[PDB]
């Protein structure tokens, strides 16, 4: 197998090293900022760098190990890197090493959205919560209906880390039946994050405004 | 400018077959080894099939060994991947890739890739195609307001969402779709607008679900 | 005044259907670098080092599994006193020839275990030349031993060109120039392999059906050699292979290009007849020199069956 760390962390400005082992042949390094989003070759053929990749990216190979080196790591380099190479006459990739570049903590601004009339006439009800431009990626959204803690009825998703400011945005969706929605009055979205001193609760009373 | 345009993917019948095609250009196709790499939902990169510069050598991942054929037409600058007897395990994003060598060595295939295609989603499912339902997310006040669209209960992926017919660009966030327990996807696209531009400007999201041929433009307005 | 000739036919079986054989003598014993590349749903490419034991080929090592190559390479085997040096080079198509050559080197001093490492001959000398696999040995030139990788031009200067290594195949920096004045336009050379006997350089190659040609080289100065054709033509016989026994040439011939029978001539005087009718011809009959008075004549009449003629020849005046 091709083996690389699961994760590596760094503070902006530091030199980063990710190692991949299992092959005595040519290593490739592929950066992917989002699953499904196409990888970007940072280094190929051990130490070859495409012209459009920043000079901080360098490659090296010693024995049966290849090493990716980022000198003066930038916030934008936070991405999962995959090594590529042959593994005993088999074309292969490592499991990925998710790198995190610790830019300054940014707290999320929270917004809450009530279900539209159009959705309510259809029969279902979805309350959305939006967390905007925060760092780090890790956050907790807790839904409360009439102050009652909701569970197993919500799903969240994060956007790709912004190319320019290196922040994230999370969207949590609370799904209830139209009947359940009309039973209760106050709908709340509680956000726990590193940037915040205490969970920010954004709420609304059904039918208001 | 190397370009790798992928086609022939999307919803497939379980047990049926697919025919991915990657039309290449901006380089000498006949000189390099080409191949397909796939990424399953929540999994990493797995190399699918590879082919030498002159098509005289091919390689296949064990998961596709027996039901796959990688061919190439150096005259048409094309690389084809046929995948017979499809399984739910083949549901993934597939990427056409160009190697920095001829394919005379196994490390040329996955250790020397210098160009990646944008990717093509392949869903191996027996479920029917369903158009989305677009609901507004009405803009609770400060200096900036957020408004959006909820693209709910569609299948399969993907959906394209724009704002004001491409006019609105910064501040937009199209969140990755989530797969509901029902087996249908739900997505949301939000945009941060000035708290003053509410009530003066009209904001419309343009949602396009190519598999069901559904194009819905929704006007989000406050109160 | 005293001539002795003794021939012995024998049969060796082989469990592997080698596309090409490459025989070599190591510690007075017969070996074979067997290329196995049969196309099939479950058939892989292999390169086996084999050893002739009794009436069978014994597979010792598979060198291909220790390399990164996807297809058939050029094999250059160099044998010294007790050393074996095998190189597996990537066969790069003429049009798509990159400036450096990647080979996978193998070294052994017992004929059992091999050290292996990949090497890269940067900006190599034989980019404009066609290569063909062969077994060889050291060539002494300026009180120095060299391994040779020689190529040929496809169809004005230097038709034949050699790359040399004085460090046991680690670096191929040396350039050995070959001056063949009887080179021709409109003709192509094939399967050029150097024949080294008692430190004299010679070449066996095909010219084109294709006809065998044999040149004798003499060291001019520095690393330059001057070659000239060595006529072995025999009327109603087709030149096949050349070797030396008892400080004299031993030459093999086919009746026609179909090779129903093969004739071995000793010093262009005495001859022996090889008729492949004991079990179907002698196509590809190749000499394997054991010592100054012993050698072998090997061909494969049918799939996996090796007719090995053991030849003893001497003059005891
Ligand atoms: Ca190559
Ligand atoms: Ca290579």
């Amino acid at each position: 197998a091709l083996t690389q760390p699961s994760s590596v962390s760094a503070n902006p400005g530091e030199t980063v090293k990710i190692t991949c082992s299992g092959s005595t042949y040519n290593y490739g390094w592929y950066q992917q900022k989002s699953p499904g989003s196409a990888p970007v070759t940072v280094i190929y053929y051990n130490d070859k760098r495409p012209s459009d990749i920043p000079s901080r990216f360098s490659g090296s190979k010693s024995g049966s190990t290849g090493t990716l080196t980022i000198t003066g790591v930038q916030a934008e380099d936070e991405a999962v890197y995959y090594c590529g190479n042959s593994d005993s006459r088999n074309v292969a990739f490592g499991a990925g090493t998710t790198l995190t570049v610790l830019r300054t903590v940014a707290a999320p601004s929270v917004f809450i959205f009530p279900p539209s009339d159009e959705q309510l006439k259809s029969g279902t009800a979805s309350v959305v919560c939006l967390l905007n431009n925060f760092y780090p990626r890790e956050a907790k959204v807790q839904w409360k209906v009439d102050n009652a803690l909701q569970s197993g009825n919500s799903q969240e998703s994060v956007t790709e880390q912004d190319s320019k400011d290196s922040t994230y945005s999370l969207s949590s969706t609370l799904t209830l039946s139209k009947a359940d929605y009309e039973k209760h009055k106050v709908y709340a979205c509680e956000v726990t994050h590193q940037g915040l001193s205490s969970p920010v609760t954004k709420s609304f009373n059904r039918g208001e405004c | 400018a190397v370009t790798l345009d992928e086609s022939g993917g999307g919803l497939q019948t379980p047990g049926g077959a697919l025919s991915l095609v990657c039309k290449a250009s901006g380089f000498d196709f006949s000189s390099y080894a080409m191949g397909w790499v796939r990424q399953a939902p929540g999994k990493g990169l797995e190399y699918v099939a590879g082919i030498r510069n002159d098509g005289s050598f091919t390689l296949y991942t064990p998961a596709v060994k027996g039901r796959a054929t990688i061919s190439r037409d150096n005259g048409q600058s094309t690389v084809r991947l046929q995948l017979n007897n499809l399984r739910a395990e083949d549901t993934a994003t597939y990427f056409c890739t160009k190697s920095a060598d001829d394919g005379g060595h196994y490390s040329d295939f996955s250790g020397e890739i210098d160009a990646w295609g944008h990717g093509t989603e392949v869903i191996v499912s027996s479920a029917s195609t369903k158009g989305p339902s677009v609901f507004p997310l009405a803009p609770t006040s400060g200096g900036t307001a957020a408004l959006g669209c909820l693209v709910k209960d569609y299948f399969p992926e993907p959906v394209t969402v724009s704002w004001n017919s491409g006019a609105l660009t910064s501040g937009v966030h199209t969140f990755p779709a989530v797969l509901q327990s029902s087996g249908l996807y739900s997505l949301s696209s939000v945009v941060t607008v000035p708290s003053s531009s509410l009530g003066t400007q009209t904001y419309i999201c343009n949602v396009n679900h190519k598999p069901s041929n559904t194009k819905v433009d929704k006007k989000v307005e406050p109160k | 005044r005293h001539v002795f000739i003794r021939t012995e036919l024998s049969f060796i079986k082989n469990n592997v259907p080698c596309i090409r054989d490459m025989f070599f003598i190591y510690k007075r014993e017969l070996y074979n670098i067997c290329l196995d590349d049969l196309k099939g749903e479950e058939d892989e490419t292999h390169i086996y080092v084999q050893k002739k034991v009794k009436d069978s080929w014994i597979t010792l090592n598979d060198l291909f599994k220790e390399t990164d190559l996807t297809g058939r390479p050029h094999i250059f085997a160099y044998v010294d006193v007790e050393e074996i040096i095998i190189l597996l080079c990537e066969d790069e198509e003429f049009s798509n020839r990159k400036k450096d050559m990647t080979c996978h080197r193998f070294y052994s001093n017992d004929g059992k275990e091999y050290n292996n490492a990949e090497i890269t001959i940067s900006d190599y000398i034989l980019k404009d030349k066609l290569l063909s696999s062969y077994v060889s040995l050291p060539l002494k030139i300026e009180n120095r031993e060299y391994f040779l990788i020689c190529g040929v031009s496809p169809y004005k200067k230097d038709d034949i060109l050699c790359m040399a290594s004085h460090d046991k195949g680690e670096t191929w920096g040396t350039k050995i120039v070959i001056k063949y004045d009887n080179y021709k336009l409109g003709v192509q050379y094939f399967f050029l392999r150097p024949y080294i006997s008692k430190n004299d350089l010679s070449f066996h190659f095909y010219v084109g059906v294709k006809n065998v040609n044999f040149i004798e080289c003499t060291h001019e100065k520095d690393l330059e050699f001057v070659c000239s054709n060595r006529d072995f033509l025999k009327d109603n016989k087709v030149l096949q292979d050349v070797s030396t026994l008892n400080d004299e040439y031993i030459v093999s011939y086919g009746n026609d290009n179909n090779f129903a029978e093969c004739y071995i001539f000793f010093n262009n005087e005495n001859s022996i007849l090889i008729k492949p009718e004991k079990y179907a011809g002698c196509y590809g009959g190749t000499f394997v020199k054991i010592d100054e008075n012993r050698a072998l004549f090997i061909y494969s009449s049918s799939q996996g069956i090796y007719n090995i003629h053991t030849i003893y020849y001497a003059n005891y005046e």
